[PDB]
């Protein structure tokens, strides 16, 4: 989902969890209550350290991203970070949908649609994703359980195929695809595959 | 360093 305010996106989460890894609902720190300006992530981090409930809250504007967004939450003995995406329109969102292949990818699917003996073309085209705006792609390979470092090579945030040359056959290569937001950060979680030529 | 988004 998406947001056309600060507001919206905490009101939403107030009711839907934040997290997709526990369930994190917002709530009011114990001023504006919720926006603190440019508080500095550490005492952002000591602030909310000491509040008494789960899912206790702030936004800030960052310092590392000037201009932009940050949200962070009380969960157990521990602070969370969630950077504010804005969309080509500037709305306001957190993390990227797609209602086929694979939940929580990023792109949502990751197919070989052509191969030879040593080449391969891989095809994220059948992710519905044009609501949300990729930078760049990176595509990483290499051997599986290989010695040497990946490959790596990106395309333009258009692009929705990629060539990969040279393989070997019968080698098992592990294949990453990952969507840029910006030229720091990608989109939660990349998508691979395994393939032998 | 965030939960939503990965470092390239
Ligand atoms: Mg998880």
């Amino acid at each position: 989902v998406k947001f056309n305010s600060l507001n919206e996106l905490v009101d939403y989460h107030r009711s839907t969890s934040v997290s997709r890894n526990q369930q994190i609902f917002l709530r009011d720190i114990g001023g504006h209550p919720w926006y603190k300006g440019k508080i500095p992530r550490a005492k952002a981090e000591e602030m909310l350290s000491k509040q008494r409930h789960d899912g206790a809250f702030l936004i800030r504007e960052s310092e590392s991203a000037p201009g932009d967004f940050s949200l962070s939450v009380k969960f157990g003995n521990d602070v969370q970070h969630f950077k504010v995406l804005r969309d080509g329109a500037g709305k306001y969102f957190l993390w990227v949908g797609g209602s086929g292949g694979s939940v929580s990818s990023v792109p949502t699917k990751l197919e070989v649609v052509a191969a030879t003996p040593t080449s391969l073309l891989i095809s994220w085209d059948a992710w519905s994703g044009s609501d949300w705006p990729v930078s760049y792609y990176r595509i990483t390979y290499g051997e599986t359980g290989g010695n040497s470092p990946v490959q790596e090579f990106t395309v333009p945030g258009s692009s929705y195929t990629a060539t990969i040359s040279g393989l070997s056959p019968g080698v098992d290569y592990t294949i990453t695809v990952y969507a840029g937001y910006d030229g720091k950060y990608y989109y939660q979680s990349p998508i691979s595959i395994n393939y032998r030529t | 360093v965030y939960e939503n988004v990965g470092l390239m």
